[PDB]
């Protein structure tokens, strides 16, 4: 099917009309995604199928078709685009200043944004339009706000 | 069964709208891939 670069939307006709479950990214032939959108599950493409590749419930991440491409990082200091695909509404930049995760293996950045859940696999990108990581896994805090961290592959 | 359509090129748009803050959390990572605030 489609195998253009690109954001895209996932979809389902499991549940009530046509649903968004997420977004993804297609890059270099492969199809990025959250582990949780799709649960590992084959993906059609028009007539075409993908197949899962690789995937990882800790990191939340799955690649289709080949192994994970993107591997560009946040630089801690620059504002970064969250190009937004939310459940019937166009797609649209948002520019913004990450915070920071502190982990115990390590700091990860993270967009203040909040969107629908359907919006998780929304990429975020750096000023050379490079993505730098997915959005839809993070933490919900005191005043109910979401904080999303800046999810990176590895690539091999 | 899911299906994928194509949304857009993945491109940076100069004077896109600026909004959100920037905050320093504390949190924790467990084997299912959900964080969780640390305190
Ligand atoms: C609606 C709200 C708060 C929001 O504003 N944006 C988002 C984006 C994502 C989620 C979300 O629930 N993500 C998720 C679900 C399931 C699992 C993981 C992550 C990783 N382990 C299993 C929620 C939101």
């Amino acid at each position: 099917g489609e195998t253009t670069d690109g954001v895209y939307r996932v979809m389902t006709r499991r549940l009530l009309g046509s649903t968004q479950v997420g977004v993804g990214v297609m890059q270099e032939g492969v199809f990025h995604t959250m582990w949780h959108v799709t649960k590992g599950a084959a993906l059609r493409s028009g007539e075409g199928r993908l197949d899962p590749y690789w995937g990882d419930v800790k990191q939340d991440l799955v690649s289709y078709c080949g192994p994970w491409k993107l591997d560009a990082a946040w630089d801690g200091l620059s504002e970064v685009q969250l190009l937004a695909v939310p459940p019937g509404e166009r797609a649209k930049n948002i520019q913004t200043l990450p915070g920071i995760f502190k982990t115990k293996d390590g700091d990860i950045g993270a967009v203040a944004l909040d969107y629908p859940a359907g919006t998780s696999g929304s990429p975020i990108l750096d000023k050379c339009g490079r993505v730098i990581g997915l959005y839809g896994n993070g933490v919900v805090i005191k005043n109910g706000s979401y904080v999303s961290a800046i999810t990176q592959g590895k690539r091999e | 069964d899911m299906y994928i359509e194509r949304a857009g090129d993945i491109t940076w748009e100069k004077d896109a709208e600026v909004t959100g803050n920037s905050p320093r959390l504390d949190v924790a990572l467990d084997e299912s891939g959900d964080f969780s605030l640390v305190e």
